[PDB]
């Protein structure tokens, strides 16, 4: 009986068909998630147990609502090009919460979840207009370059502890089909128990290309303006610049750069400028020098020498993640028991707001600000 | 040259699947699952009148920002909304959404009356129906909406399968 057709002439809803193609998914999403309800009918008749009324209770959850200023900031912690990090608590409940401010647009490059023992576990995400905001588990023990400043470690069984435990830290990274490919003392955090959790590159950007063409208190000439631009080829296996390549061997190499700075106290290539690496770091071989402060074990030295060998394939293995554990440098440990052991240094903090292991100060630069509500929908549940 | 009129919503033929969604899941607190479905039905309806925005059996209307943002402000009033942990709800909310599920309708069938005319023309036509069917078959499930209230949209309600 009925008839006609086909108008679609108006500015009006230019895009408002967005309702149509969105809601379908929200309906698809609605459906499955309500058969996600049927994680019930799991049905144990198995036990002879209670009785004892109803052993089932579930809120269940909520998809809730959010904001900043629902967050009472405790203190500042760190910064970046994408954004700024912090230490905060939730104004409502109160809690130990790390806080990551970052840049959405404008930020470029416009997969995997989580977990592991060795990695800072990301809680969740939300964003306002310009900035991205995060929560991760707060790790009270600062970062590793921060520890290197206050005392440039004299190591041995201190560092024997800090590698190993870092080998395993990367172990789960590569095991999970990843290369962290950012090996930084400040990419590494120390937990309450004195052990290590590294967050991840995250993944926040930057690169060195192609090249540039121009034409004990005396050793405290470390801490040079921190960075506040960064990053240096502290590590930067020179398989990255130049071209594509690498895999794991970038990471192990990059840990040779941290072995050095732990023992004798500086990036081997310490450039005093940004671009004396690539340079030195590109080259090495000839440009890797071992000073006459002549104390080191053979085993500690030989290790940085198989670390700072190439990414080299061909005759050999590298081939790593093990053969690496095989090294005589490591007496033990059981490679498990390391998780619970006296950490040569466990942070002494009088309270839980203690920032004592982070350098407050100030800078105030995020070349962004002009200057002048979020959502939750997931599957699983924590903790 | 310069004359207008009113209504006429008819008829049917739309969208997909069936039912079973609006049913309270096993062993879930009702007060939650209410707030859930209504905190959906709002944004979706507003996303639909967000399509018909401006362009102006019904009031003189074109108020509806006055009517909807009453609810936009009232869904953002935290004290009716069990956000925190296990922190619970008044259950005097019965007066609240026996009012509030049905405020939504008064825009709903208002769109259906006069402005479901344009709805078709978009060729969104079939979404409005099952979404309304879902809003309804939620309300007809829980008696959340009173019966006498439903008069103007009753014809579309007569449909093949809704609830
Ligand atoms: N949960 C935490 N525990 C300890 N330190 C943290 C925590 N969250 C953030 N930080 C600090 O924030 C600093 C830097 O944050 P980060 O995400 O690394 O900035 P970035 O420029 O994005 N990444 P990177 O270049 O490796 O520093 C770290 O070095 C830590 O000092």
């Amino acid at each position: 009986k009925a008839a006609a057709v086909k108008l679609k002439i108006e500015n009006f809803y230019q895009s408002s068909v967005k309702y149509a193609i969105e809601r379908n998914e929200r309906r698809v999403e609605l459906e499955t998630e309500l058969t996600s309800h049927n994680w019930s009918e799991e049905r144990k008749s198995r036990q002879l147990s209670s009785l004892g009324k109803k052993e089932s209770q579930f809120l269940r959850l909520r998809r809730t609502r959010l904001s900043l200023e629902d967050f009472h900031t405790v203190k500042v912690i760190g910064k970046g090009a994408f954004g700024e990090v912090r230490l905060v608590q939730k104004k409502d409940t109160g809690k130990i919460y790390a806080m990551k401010t970052l840049l959405k647009s404008e930020m470029y490059k416009k997969l995997a979840g989580s977990d592991s023992p060795w990695v800072v576990s990301l809680y969740y995400s939300f964003q306002d207009a310009q900035y991205l905001y995060l929560i991760m588990e707060f790790l009270p023990g600062g970062d590793l370059m921060t520890m290197l400043i206050r005392w440039q470690l004299f190591t041995e069984d201190v560092t024997r502890f800090y590698m190993a435990e870092c080998i395993l830290a990367i172990e789960t990274i590569h095991k999970l089909g990843f290369i962290h490919r950012a090996i930084k003392p400040d990419n590494i955090l120390i937990d309450i128990r004195g052990h290590i959790k590294l967050s991840d590159f995250g993944l926040s950007t930057g690169f060195h290309k192609t090249h540039d063409s121009n034409y004990q208190t005396w050793r405290k000439s470390r801490r040079l303006m921190a960075y506040s631009t960064v990053g240096t080829p502290d590590y930067i296996a020179p398989e990255i610049f130049l071209y594509q390549g690498y895999g794991q061997e970038c990471d192990w190499w990059s840990l040779g750069a941290i072995m050095y700075e732990c023992l004798i106290g500086w990036p081997p290539f310490c450039s005093e400028t940004p671009q004396e690496t690539y340079r030195k770091i590109m080259n090495f071989e000839q440009t890797l020098q071992f000073p006459d402060d002549i104390h080191i074990s053979y085993e500690a030295e030989d290790l940085i020498r198989r670390l700072l060998t190439h990414a080299d394939q061909r005759l050999g293995r590298h081939g790593g993640a093990d053969e690496i554990k095989s090294h005589p440098f490591f007496r033990g440990v059981d490679w498990n028991t390391i998780r619970q052991v006296e950490a040569p240094y466990i942070p002494k903090l009088s309270s839980i707001t203690d920032t004592r292991f982070f350098p407050t100060d100030e800078l105030e630069n995020v070349p962004d600000s002009p200057a002048m509500f979020i959502g939750y929908e997931y599957s699983r549940f924590d903790y | 040259i310069m004359f207008l009129s009113e209504p006429f919503v008819r008829t049917a033929l739309v969208k997909g699947s069936f039912k079973t969604i609006v049913q309270l899941p096993k062993y879930v607190d009702l007060g939650e699952w209410i707030a859930l479905n209504v905190f959906e039905f709002f944004t979706n309806l507003n996303q639909f009148y967000g399509v018909v925005a401006e362009y102006v059996s019904l009031p003189a209307s074109q108020y509806i920002d006055l009517a909807l943002t009453w609810i936009n402000n009232k869904v953002n009033d935290k004290n009716l909304f069990p956000t925190k942990n296990g922190l619970p709800f008044p259950q005097q909310f019965s007066r609240d959404v026996q009012r509030i599920m049905v405020q939504m309708f008064r825009i709903f069938a208002h769109i259906y009356h006069h402005h479901f005319d344009k709805i078709v023309h978009l060729s969104l036509e079939a979404h409005w129906n099952s979404f309304f069917s879902h809003f309804i078959s939620f309300a007809k499930e829980f008696k959340i909406i009173d019966r006498k209230e439903m008069a103007p949209l009753l014809p579309l309600i007569e449909s093949f399968e809704k609830q």
